[PDB]
Formats: structure tokens, C-alpha cells, sequence
């Protein structure tokens, strides 16, 4: 199969600036490539085909070019609706293959997250389960690592993350991580810790609580 | 100014089968090829297969050989995607594309779960003295184990909107959803009012108002 290597996977820019993303085909596809845009609401539209030809209705700020097997899409004079996801698609052979995608989001200054840790409510404990949530409030950029450590032992597979869409007013993100244990396994340990790593923090910040003190 | 209209969202139990549709208007489907692509939650696009409505010829990506079957009916100018032996892996949004990719359908969300309708359980995420800084405290509500989507969360009967972050739901292994709704407020106000989240789940007609008082630890 032809592999499409799309980079970067994320792009941060502001209104009026120009940006470019590229796709590299693992085999010669001689310009049998298309660029698709997917808006926040899920709808998809093709912007360019044959590497450099614009479809009808597509704005002039969009252009495509070829450089050997490197195909790029450039958005000049970025506008508000351009904050979307883009994918390259090759139609040279079956099966059809897409690039990994590129998120074009709003550039902003760095903002460290306000981290909070919440112990499980006693109303939940008595029902058999325990959910410990770690909250990362208003941060930028999106890149952030959350590690759950129970009695220093690193946790894996027993937590789930959820992240908000870039805030309309301040362009930050917020994330929640939820550790889920049975009342029995929960009571087998004392210290519950949430370690957060983010560019806006000098060193990772750890928030913890001691079960039994609650 | 031509379009592809896909069928509505589906809630199907594992082990079963579903048939989605995509109806074209503005052209005759026998003149071009019709493709189907999958997009798992927060993931990229993955090609499933395509059909030539003029003769019914199909091509699939090997990864979907024993999962998907594509068909077309020129009389209704519609294409179909039939997904068999459903598992959690099949939960995704399915797209239909034609006219060389120029035209795409809006997409159809498929959620695979064995769960029956169930209202949520609402637990407080109490503001703590330790989780307070600069005059602000964070508090919230954990709405757990409900089916299906969506759930509405309000604060103080909607009088509180600023600083609220209601996270998108996570489908758990149980085939049930859960999400958290938090808000940051002046820690001082915790001495004159009680914060309450108003959760509403229409499919089960479950309305809950949960008081979230301080609990330091």
C-alpha cells in the first residue's frame, strides 16, 4: 500500500499568517493527490486535486505544490474558518490511503494549567466503585502529559482522558483524567497522585491526597 | 450545489448488523464511483471500499474484507454500507464520498453497545481548601454510567455559565458513558451559597440536582 506521511500533525498560527503542511508518498504517485478539509462540525470538502488544481468555490488563499514526492498545501492569509483538520489522499492506486492529518489551531502565548485533584465521593464508594479525577484547567499548548501514581507505582490502562475544544474567548484547552478502581483495590493503597508535565511548568507538578485522611 | 445525504445515527448491540445509507441528489450514481470511509473517535480517515453503481463491482481494503459489504440501487440513487458482527472497534463516524471526492456526505455515527437505556449517577467533585489558590476554588459533578448520549449539565439553574467546562463524554468498556463538568468560582462565595449542578438525561427522563459542598482532603 502507498503510505502518506503527513507533517506536521499540528500547526499553530494566527489570523493573517500563512502556513504549510506536507505529505510524502512512499511510492511514485505523480500528482494523483487531493487535499481535504474537515471542519469542527465533521463535514468534509475537497479543496485541491492533481496536487495543485483548486476545485470550484475554493478561496484563492489555498494553493498546492509538488517537489519530487513531497506535496504541500499552503494557506495564505489565514481566516477564521481555516482553523480545521486537513488530510491528503492519493488516488493513484487501491487501496486508497490518507495522510495522518494536520490540525491547524490558534496560536497563543504559553499558559500553564491550574491542576486540581478530586478524591472519590463517599456516595460513590458505598456503591462499589471509586473515581479519582485530575483536572488540568485552561492551558496552552494542547500538549500535556498526565501520569497516575498510586503509592508511587505508575498506573497504566485504568484511566481515561477527555479534552475540550480550544476556548472561543482565551484560546486555551482544559483536560480531565479519571482513574477508575473498585472499592476493594482503592482501599489497598494510601497515596493517590496525579503528575502533570506541560511546557508552561518549569518542572512537572504533582497533586496528591492520602486516602484515609478523607 | 449537489449533495449526498446519509442516514441517521445508529445505536446497535454487538454481534448484530447494521445497514447505513447514502442518497445522492443532483446526479445519477451510475456515472461515478461511491466510496465509504471510517473515522474512529479522535482518529483519522480510513478507507473501507468503493462501488461502481453501473455494474455493482466493488473493491475493499483487505482490513475490512469480512466486516463490510457495499451495495448500490440506481433506482433510488442510493449506496449502502452493511457492517457485520459488530464489536466496540466498529464505533465510529462513517462517510460516503462520490464525484471524485468533491462531494462528501455529512457522516453517520454508529455506536456499538449492549447497554439498555440508563440514567446517570451524579457524584460531587467537592471544592477543597488544598485545591484552592488565589481566591478561587474548583468544584464539579461527575455524571457516570448513562446510555445513550446526550446529557445536559447546568449550574445553579443556568445562572452560572462563566468558567464552566463540561467535558465530552467517554464511552467506557461497560458500554456506558461518563463525563465531568467543573467550574472555578470565588472561594469566598462558598460561605453564602451552595453550588448545584442540574443534570438532565432525556432518554431515561432522569433529572438530578446535586449539591456540591466543600470537603477538604
Amino acid at each position: 500500500d502507498i503510505q502518506m506521511t503527513q507533517s506536521p500533525s499540528s500547526l499553530s498560527a494566527s489570523l493573517g499568517e500563512r502556513v504549510s503542511l506536507t505529505c510524502r508518498a512512499s511510492q511514485e504517485i505523480s500528482g494523483y493527490l487531493s487535499w481535504l478539509q474537515q471542519k469542527p462540525d465533521g463535514t468534509i470538502k475537497r479543496l485541491i486535486y492533481a496536487a495543485s488544481t483548486l476545485d470550484s468555490g475554493v478561496p484563492k488563499r489555498f494553493s498546492g505544490s509538488r517537489s519530487g514526492s513531497d506535496y504541500s498545501l499552503t494557506i495564505s492569509s489565514l481566516e477564521s474558518e481555516d482553523f480545521a483538520d486537513y488530510y491528503c489522499l492519493q488516488y493513484a492506486s487501491y487501496p486508497r490511503t490518507f495522510g495522518g492529518g494536520t490540525k491547524v489551531e490558534i496560536k497563543r502565548t504559553v499558559a500553564a494549567p491550574s491542576v486540581f485533584i478530586f478524591p472519590p465521593s463517599d456516595e460513590q464508594l458505598k456503591s462499589g466503585t471509586a473515581s479519582v479525577v485530575c483536572l488540568l484547567n485552561n492551558f496552552y499548548p494542547r500538549e500535556a502529559k498526565v501520569q497516575w501514581k498510586v503509592d508511587n507505582a505508575l498506573q497504566s490502562g485504568n484511566s481515561q482522558e477527555s479534552v475540550t475544544e480550544q476556548d472561543s474567548k482565551d484560546s486555551t484547552y482544559s483536560l480531565s483524567s479519571t482513574l477508575t478502581l473498585s472499592k476493594a483495590d482503592y482501599e489497598k493503597h494510601k497515596v493517590y497522585a496525579c503528575e502533570v508535565t506541560h511546557q508552561g511548568l518549569s518542572s512537572p507538578v504533582t497533586k496528591s491526597f492520602n486516602r484515609g485522611e478523607c | 450545489q449537489v449533495q449526498l445525504q446519509q442516514s441517521g445515527a445508529e445505536l446497535v448491540k454487538p454481534g448484530a448488523s447494521v445497514k447505513l445509507s447514502c442518497t445522492a441528489s443532483g446526479f445519477n450514481i451510475k456515472d461515478t464511483y461511491m466510496h465509504w470511509v471510517k473515522q474512529r473517535p479522535e482518529q483519522g480517515l480510513e478507507w473501507i471500499g468503493r462501488i461502481d453503481p453501473a455494474n455493482g463491482n466493488t473493491k475493499y481494503d483487505p482490513k475490512f474484507q469480512g466486516k463490510a459489504t457495499i451495495t448500490a440501487d440506481t433506482s433510488s440513487n442510493t449506496a449502502y454500507l452493511q457492517l457485520s458482527s459488530l464489536t466496540s472497534e466498529d464505533t465510529a463516524v462513517y462517510y460516503c464520498a462520490s464525484y471524485y471526492g468533491i462531494y462528501w456526505g455529512q457522516g453517520t455515527t454508529l455506536t456499538v453497545s449492549s447497554a439498555s437505556t440508563k440514567g446517570p449517577s451524579v457524584f460531587p467533585l467537592a471544592p477543597s481548601s488544598k485545591s484552592t489558590s488565589g481566591g478561587t476554588a474548583a468544584l464539579g459533578c461527575l455524571v457516570k454510567d448513562y446510555f445513550p448520549e446526550p446529557v445536559t449539565v447546568s449550574w445553579n439553574s443556568g445562572a452560572l455559565t462563566s468558567g464552566v467546562h463540561t467535558f465530552p463524554a467517554v464511552l467506557q468498556s461497560s458500554g456506558l458513558y461518563s463525563l465531568s463538568s467543573v467550574v472555578t468560582v470565588p472561594s469566598s462565595s462558598l460561605g453564602t451559597q451552595t453550588y448545584i449542578c442540574n443534570v438532565n438525561h432525556k432518554p431515561s427522563n432522569t433529572k438530578v440536582d446535586k449539591k456540591v459542598e466543600p470537603k477538604s482532603c
